[PDB]
C-alpha cells in the first residue's frame, strides 16, 4: 500500500545518484 | 532564440529519439514499480526475490537497448554536421578566405563543432533521464498532498530566475575563448608549414613567443571561468537546500494546527528529498546550455553566410569555340575598392592564335589572368566567353574548357598520377596521362622514379625541383584539352631545354588550331612569334601589335627590349 | 608500461602543487560535511513521526542548514580549483609539445603532414590533460567512502563482513580484457581524426587552385568518406562499452541475491536481528555500487594515458642533428670549401645526388653555379646553410666545420635568398627584420631602397606598415621576390646566397641589381638557368647529374 520501503527507497537514491559517474564525468569533478 | 538554431539539428532523427524516450520511461516505470509488488522486505521468500530479481535483468537490458539507440543517431548527427559545416565554408567567395586565415577556419571546422556536438550528446541524455525522473517523483509527491505539492510548483520559477540573469555572460566568454584557441591554431600551422625559412633565419624563438601570447591570453580567460563555475555550484545548492527547508517547515505549521496527519508528511518529505535533487540537476545543466550557445556562434555565421560571389549557370554546350572578349573592364580588389588595378581593358582572343600580355612588375597580368578564371568579378565592363558572361556556364564545365598554369604553381600530397589527372570526374586511362606527360617534358624524369607515376609528393610538393613541379602543372593543365589556355610565368624555373617543348606547344604543334592562347611572361624573347603583343603598364594597355610594329615604334616595348 | 607515462604526467605538475593541496583539502571537508546530513535527516523525520516538541525540530533544523551550507561551500571550491588546474595542465603541455616540435630536424616533417601535427596539438592534449584534475579525484572520493562504509559493516556482522568479499561484485579478467581493447580502439580514433584534418588542411590551404579546377565537391565527397570511418569508430567503442556496463549490472545483481540468501540464513538461526540485518543490507548495495565504480574509474583513468602515447613520443623525439656548435669569431674573412662532399636524402637513401663535389669561393668574387633540373643546386645551397649534413667529405668555413659555428651566430653571417620565396603574415617592416631582435627603421628604409623596394612600398596603405597577408599573397610575385632579398640585405652578411632570386623580376629591374659586391667584401654564389646574368661571374662551376664537369 501506501508505506515506503526503506531499502528500496536508498536504492532509488543510489540510483539517482550514480547516473552522473558512469555518463558525464564532468559534471562531478 | 539561438537555442531553437542548435535544436534544428535535431529533426532529422525525430523517430529515433523518441523510441529513446519510450525506452526511458519504460524502464522508469519498470525500475519504480518494485516496492508495490514486494512490500516492506520485513514482511519476508522466494517469490519476492526472484520478481525482484527479473524485474533487475528487464530494466538493465531495456537500458542497455535505449543507450546503443542514442549513441547509434549522435554519431550520425555529429558527422553530418561536421560535413555540412565544412560544405558551407568551402561556397564562400574568394576574399572570405584572405579575411579568415587558413588556421582559423581549420580550427572553426574540426574543433569547434565536436565540442558542440559532444555537449549536446551528453546534456541531451541528462536532461531527459532526470525530467522523466522527477515527473515520476513529483507524481507520488501530488498523491501524497495537494496543498504541499501546490506551494512547491509556485516558487520553481524564482529559482530558475537568477541563472537567467547572467546566461549572456557564458557566452560572451565562451566567444573570446573559442576565438584565442583558434588564433594560436594559426601561428602553429604557419610556423610548422615553412620550417625550411625559420631554421634559415634561426627564428624558432620568436615562434615559441609568438605561441606563448596566444596561451597567456587563453590562461587570462580561464580564471574568469573558474571563479564563475564556483560561484555557479555556490547558488544551485543554496536553492536546493532552501526549497527542502522551507516546505519542511510549512509541513510542521501544518500538522501543529492539526490539519494534516503526520503519516502523510512523512512520505511527501522522503520524496521532497529526491525531487529536490532532480530540479538541481536541472538547474545544474543551464549554463553549459548556454555555454554550448556561446561555442556555435561562428560555425552557424559560416552556415548562414550568404556568398557574394554570384551562382553557377546552366549553359553546357557540347561545342565550344573558345572566344575571349574584354569589354571595358576595370577592376579593384575588395580590400581596397578605391584603387582601380585595371582601367578599361580592350581586347579579344581568338582561336589559334597567341596573344601575349608583358608589363612591368605589378602591373596587373595575374589580376586579368584571375579574372579570366572567373575567381573576381569585373567592376566595370564586361567579359565575355563565346558570346556568354562567364557566370552562365557550369561551374565544372567552365574550369574544364579554361584551364591555367599558376605563378608559382602548388602541387597536392598525392601521387603523381592523381597530381595530373586533379579534378577529373572521368578519370583518364594511362596512355592519355603519358601524352599529356610526353608534351609538357615531365614524362623524362617521373620515368626515372622507383615507382614511376604512382610515387607520393609531400602536402607541399616538397621531393620535386621548380622545374619539375612546373612541368607537373603543365601537364596537369594539358591534360584536359581545354580551349582557352593560360600561361602564367609557365617558364621562369625551366631549364633551355624544357622550353624547347614549350615553344613546340605553342608554335608547331599541330593541335594549335583548337586553343585560344593568353602568354604571360618576363621571357621577351619566348614573345617575338606571338600574333599580338598587349603592353600593360598601371593597368592600361600603352600599345599593342606585332613585334615588328612595336619595334618600328620605338616606344615602351622597344625601350623595355633594348635595355640590355 | 602506462605506469612510466603517469610518472611522467606526474612530474609535469610540480607547479601545480599550491593549488592542488588547496584542492584535496577541500575535497576532504566536503567529503566530512556530506556524511552527516542524513543523520539530521532522519533526526527530523522522526522528530515529525513523534511528538512535536517545536523546540527540538527547529534546534535540528538549524543544524541541518548550517552543514549543508558548509559542504556546498566546500564542493564549489573544489570544483573551481580543479577546473583552474585542468586549464593550467593543458596549456603546459601544449607548450612543451610546440617548442619541442620546433627542435626536430627537416626529415621529420617531411615523414608527417602538418594537418596531422595540428591535430595532435588539438583534441589530443585534452585526454592527456583530463588525468590528475578529474579522474582521480572522484577516484579517491570514492576509496575514502567504501573504506567508511566498511568501517560501518564491519561493527553489525564480522562474519558477514569476511563473506563480502566474494570475488567482489566484479571479474578481474573481464576488466582486463575491456581496458585491453578500449585503448586500442582510442588511439585508432586519435589517428582517423588526424587524417580526417589534413583533408580540411589541404583543401583550405590551396584554395585558389582548388576554384581554378572546380574540385570543391571532390574535396567535400573525400572529407565525408573521412568522416565515415572516425563514425564507425566511435559507434564500435560506444556498443562494446555499454555491453561491458550491463555485465557488470548482471553480476552486482547476483552477488546481491548471494548476500541476501546468507543473510536470510543468518536470520533463520537467530544470530541476527531485523533492524541490523535492513542496516546491513542498505550498506551492503552501496559499497557494492562503489566498488564497481572505483573499478570502472581506475580503468578508464589508465586507457587514456595509455592512449595518449604519441603526444609523449614527439615530446622526447631526438633530433637526427649533430651537436650544438660553440665558435662566434668576432671576425669572419667568408673563405668556403666543398671536399669530396656526397649526399643523398634521408628520406630516400638509395639515391645518391651529390657525387664527390669540390671547389671553393673566394671573398671579393662571384661564383656561378649552373646546370639543368634535378641537378642538385638547391641541395648544394642547402648543404652550404647546414640545413642538411653530407653523407661524405667535409664542408669547412673558414678552415672550421660548419656545424661547430653556433647556430645564431651562424644564420647572420650566411644568408640566403630561397627559391619561391615565402613570406609570413605581418607588416612589411617584421618581414624585411625578420629573425631579430632589433632593428633600426634606417635600416629597413636602406635596405628596401637597396632592393628597389621603396618605389611599391610608397604606393601601400600605411607604407611599411601594411599587412600582407597569409604567404604574402596580396603581393605580386616581383614585389614578393624584391622583400625577400631585402630580407637578405639587411644583414650585412659575410656569406649571400642567390638561389635564382630574379626569377619573377623583369628585364629593366634585374639590370639594375647585377652589382651584388660592388663592395668587394662579400662572399657571394649565384644560382641561375640564364646564360645572362653569368657573364659577370670571375668563376663559373657547371653541374650535371650531381658532379661537376670539366
Ligand atoms: N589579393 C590582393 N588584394 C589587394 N591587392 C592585391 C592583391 N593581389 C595583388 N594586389 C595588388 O594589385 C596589383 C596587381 O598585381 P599583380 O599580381 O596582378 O601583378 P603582376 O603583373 O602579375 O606581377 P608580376 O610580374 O610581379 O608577377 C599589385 O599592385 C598588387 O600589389
Ligand atoms: N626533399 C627531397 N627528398 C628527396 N629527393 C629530393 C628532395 N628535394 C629534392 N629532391 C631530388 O633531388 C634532386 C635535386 O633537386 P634540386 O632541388 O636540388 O634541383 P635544382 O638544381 O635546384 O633544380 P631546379 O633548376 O629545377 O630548381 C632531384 O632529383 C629532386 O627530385
Ligand atoms: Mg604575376
Ligand atoms: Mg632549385
Amino acid at each position: 500500500r501506501f508505506k515506503i520501503c526503506p531499502y528500496h527507497w536508498y536504492k532509488q537514491h543510489m540510483s539517482l545518484l550514480f547516473r552522473r559517474y558512469y555518463h558525464k564525468l564532468d559534471s562531478i569533478i | 532564440n539561438p537555442v531553437r538554431r542548435l535544436l534544428g539539428c535535431l529533426g532529422s532523427e525525430t523517430r529515433r529519439l523518441s523510441l529513446f524516450l519510450v525506452l526511458v520511461v519504460l524502464s522508469s516505470l519498470g525500475e519504480m514499480a518494485i516496492p508495490f509488488f514486494t512490500g516492506r522486505l520485513t514482511d519476508w521468500f522466494t517469490r519476492n526475490l526472484t520478481l525482484m530479481s527479473i524485474l533487475t535483468i528487464a530494466s538493465a537490458v531495456l537500458e542497455f537497448v535505449g543507450d546503443g539507440i542514442y549513441n547509434n543517431t549522435m554519431g550520425h548527427v555529429h558527422s553530418h554536421l561536421q560535413g555540412e559545416v565544412f560544405g558551407a565554408v568551402l561556397r564562400q567567395e574568394t576574399e572570405f578566405f584572405q579575411q579568415n586565415q587558413t588556421g582559423n577556419i581549420m580550427s572553426r571546422v574540426t574543433e569547434d563543432t565536436s565540442t558542440l556536438s559532444d555537449s549536446l550528446s551528453e546534456n541531451l541524455s541528462l536532461f531527459l533521464w532526470y525530467l522523466v525522473r522527477g515527473l515520476c517523483l513529483l507524481g507520488i509527491m501530488l498523491w501524497g498532498s495537494v496543498s504541499l505539492t501546490m506551494v512547491t510548483l509556485i516558487t520553481l520559477p524564482l529559482l530558475f530566475l537568477l541563472p537567467k540573469k547572467v546566461g549572456k555572460w557564458y557566452q560572451l566568454l565562451e566567444v573570446q575563448v573559442r576565438e584565442s584557441l583558434a588564433k594560436s591554431s594559426q601561428v602553429a600551422i604557419e610556423a610548422l608549414s615553412a620550417m625550411p625559412t625559420v631554421r634559415s633565419f634561426a627564428n624558432e624563438e620568436g615562434e615559441a613567443q609568438k605561441f606563448r601570447e596566444k596561451l597567456q591570453e587563453i590562461k587570462t580567460l580561464n580564471q574568469k571561468e573558474a571563479v564563475a563555475y564556483a560561484v555557479n555550484s555556490w547558488t544551485t545548492s543554496i536553492s536546493g537546500m532552501l526549497l527542502k527547508v522551507g516546505i519542511l517547515y510549512i509541513g510542521g505549521q501544518l500538522v501543529t494546527s492539526g490539519a494534516v496527519s503526520s503519516g502523510n508528511l512523512v512520505t511527501f518529505v522522503l520524496y521532497q528529498m529526491q525531487f529536490t535533487q532532480a530540479v538541481e540537476v536541472l538547474l545544474s545543466i543551464y549554463p553549459r546550455v548556454q555555454k554550448a550557445v556561446g561555442s556555435s556562434e561562428k560555425i552557424f555565421e559560416y552556415l548562414d553566410r550568404t556568398p557574394r560571389c554570384p551562382p553557377s549557370g546552366l549553359l553546357t554546350p557540347l561545342h565550344l569555340e573558345g572566344l575571349v572578349q574584354f569589354q571595358d573592364v576595370s577592376f579593384a580588389y575588395p580590400n581596397r575598392p578605391d584603387v582601380l588595378v585595371l582601367q578599361g581593358l580592350t581586347f579579344t582572343l581568338r582561336p589559334g592564335e597567341v596573344t601575349a600580355l608583358v608589363g612591368p612588375n605589378g602591373s596587373g597580368k595575374s589580376t586579368v589572368a584571375a579574372l579570366l578564371q572567373n575567381l573576381y568579378q569585373p567592376t566595370g565592363g564586361q567579359l565575355l566567353l563565346d558570346g556568354k558572361p562567364l557566370p552562365q556556364y557550369e561551374h565544372r564545365y567552365l574550369h574544364r574548357q579554361v584551364a591555367a598554369v599558376g605563378q608559382e604553381p602548388q602541387v597536392f600530397g598525392r601521387s603523381l598520377q592523381e597530381n595530373i589527372a586533379y579534378g577529373l570526374t572521368q578519370k583518364p586511362t594511362m596512355e592519355e596521362i603519358t601524352a599529356a606527360a610526353v608534351k609538357s617534358g615531365a614524362h623524362s624524369f617521373i620515368s626515372g622514379l622507383p615507382q614511376g607515376y604512382d610515387t607520393e609528393v609531400d602536402e607541399a610538393g616538397s621531393q620535386l625541383s621548380g622545374g619539375q613541379r612546373q612541368a607537373v602543372a603543365l601537364a596537369r593543365a594539358l591534360i584536359r584539352k581545354p580551349c582557352v589556355l593560360i600561361l602564367d610565368d609557365a617558364t621562369s624555373a625551366l631549364d633551355a631545354n624544357s622550353q624547347l617543348q614549350v615553344e613546340q606547344l605553342l608554335y608547331e604543334s599541330p593541335e594549335r588550331y583548337s586553343r585560344s592562347v593568353l602568354l604571360i611572361t618576363q621571357h621577351l624573347s619566348l614573345v617575338e612569334q606571338a600574333d599580338h603583343i598587349l603592353f600593360l603598364e598601371g593597368g592600361a594597355i600603352r600599345e599593342g601589335g606585332t613585334h615588328q610594329q612595336l619595334m618600328e615604334k620605338k616606344g615602351c616595348y622597344w625601350a623595355m627590349v633594348q635595355a640590355p | 608500461n602506462n605506469k612510466v607515462l603517469m610518472w611522467r604526467l606526474l612530474k609535469l605538475s610540480r607547479p601545480d602543487l599550491p593549488l592542488l593541496v588547496a584542492a584535496f583539502f577541500f575535497l576532504v571537508l566536503a567529503v566530512l560535511g556530506e556524511t552527516l546530513i542524513p543523520h539530521y535527516s532522519g533526526r527530523v523525520i522522526d522528530i515529525l513521526g513523534g511528538d512535536f516538541d517545536p523546540h527540538a525540530f527547529a534546534s535540528a533544523i538549524f543544524f541541518m542548514c548550517l552543514f549543508s551550507f558548509g559542504s556546498s561551500l566546500s564542493a564549489g571550491c573544489r570544483g573551481g580549483c580543479f577546473t583552474y588546474t585542468m586549464s593550467r595542465i593543458n596549456l603546459r603541455i601544449r607548450e612543451q609539445l610546440f617548442s619541442s616540435l620546433l627542435r626536430q630536424d627537416l626529415g621529420f616533417f617531411q615523414e608527417t603532414k602538418t594537418g596531422e601535427l595540428n591535430s595532435r596539438l588539438s583534441s589530443d592534449t585534452t585526454l592527456m590533460s583530463n588525468w590528475l584534475p578529474l579522474n582521480a579525484n572522484v577516484l579517491l572520493r570514492s576509496l575514502v567512502k567504501v573504506v567508511g562504509l566498511y568501517g560501518f559493516m564491519l561493527s553489525i556482522s564480522p562474519r558477514l563482513t569476511l563473506l563480502s568479499l566474494l570475488h567482489m561484485p566484479f571479474t578481474i579478467a573481464a576488466e582486463k580484457v575491456y581496458n585491453t581493447r578500449h585503448q586500442e580502439v582510442l588511439r585508432e580514433i586519435q589517428d582517423a581524426v588526424a587524417r580526417a584534418g589534413q583533408v580540411v588542411r589541404e583543401a583550405v590551404g590551396g584554395l585558389q587552385t582548388v576554384r581554378s579546377f572546380g574540385a570543391e565537391e571532390h574535396e567535400v565527397c573525400r572529407y565525408k568518406e573521412a568522416l565515415e570511418q572516425c563514425r564507425q569508430l566511435y559507434w564500435r567503442r560506444d556498443l562494446e562499452r555499454a555491453l561491458y556496463l550491463l555485465v557488470r549490472r548482471v553480476l552486482h545483481l547476483g552477488v546481491q541475491m548471494l548476500m541476501l540468501s546468507c543473510g536470510l540464513q543468518q536470520m533463520q538461526d537467530g544470530e541476527l536481528t531485523q533492524g541490523s540485518l535492513l542496516s546491513f543490507m542498505i550498506y551492503q548495495e552501496s559499497v557494492g555500487s562503489y566498488v564497481q565504480t572505483l573499478v570502472y574509474i581506475y580503468g578508464d583513468m589508465l586507457s587514456n594515458v595509455g592512449a595518449a602515447e604519441k603526444v609523449f613520443s614527439y615530446m622526447d623525439r631526438q633530433p637526427n642533428l649533430p651537436s650544438p656548435g660553440t665558435l662566434a669569431p668576432t671576425t669572419l674573412q667568408g673563405v668556403v670549401k666543398f671536399q669530396d662532399v656526397s649526399f643523398a636524402y634521408p628520406n630516400r637513401p638509395d639515391r645518391p645526388v651529390l657525387k664527390g663535389l669540390t671547389f671553393t669561393l673566394r671573398p671579393g668574387e662571384v661564383t656561378a653555379l649552373v646546370g639543368p633540373n634535378g641537378s642538385g643546386k638547391s641541395t648544394v645551397a642547402a648543404l652550404l646553410q647546414n640545413l642538411y649534413q653530407p653523407t661524405g667529405g667535409q664542408v669547412l668555413l673558414d678552415e672550421k666545420p660548419i656545424s661547430q659555428y653556433e647556430h645564431c651566430y651562424l644564420h647572420s653571417q650566411v644568408v640566403s635568398v630561397g627559391q619561391e620565396p615565402v613570406l609570413f603574415s605581418g607588416s612589411v617592416r617584421n618581414n624585411i627584420a625578420y629573425g631579430l631582435q632589433s632593428c633600426e627603421d634606417d635600416k629597413v628604409m636602406a635596405a628596401a631602397q637597396a632592393a628597389h623596394a621603396d618605389d611599391f612600398i610608397q604606393e601601400m596603405e600605411h607604407g611599411i606598415y601594411t599587412d600582407v597577408g597569409e604567404k604574402g599573397s596580396q603581393l605580386a610575385a616581383g614585389q614578393k621576390q624584391r622583400l625577400a632579398i631585402a630580407r637578405a640585405l639587411v644583414r650585412d652578411p659575410r656569406v649571400l646566397i642567390l638561389d635564382q632570386a630574379t626569377s619573377a623580376l623583369d628585364v629593366q629591374c634585374e639590370q639594375a641589381l647585377q652589382d651584388w659586391n660592388s663592395r668587394g667584401d662579400r662572399t657571394v654564389l649565384v644560382i641561375a638557368h640564364r646564360l645572362q646574368t653569368v657573364q659577370r661571374a670571375h668563376q663559373i662551376l657547371v653541374l650535371q647529374e650531381g658532379k661537376l664537369q670539366k
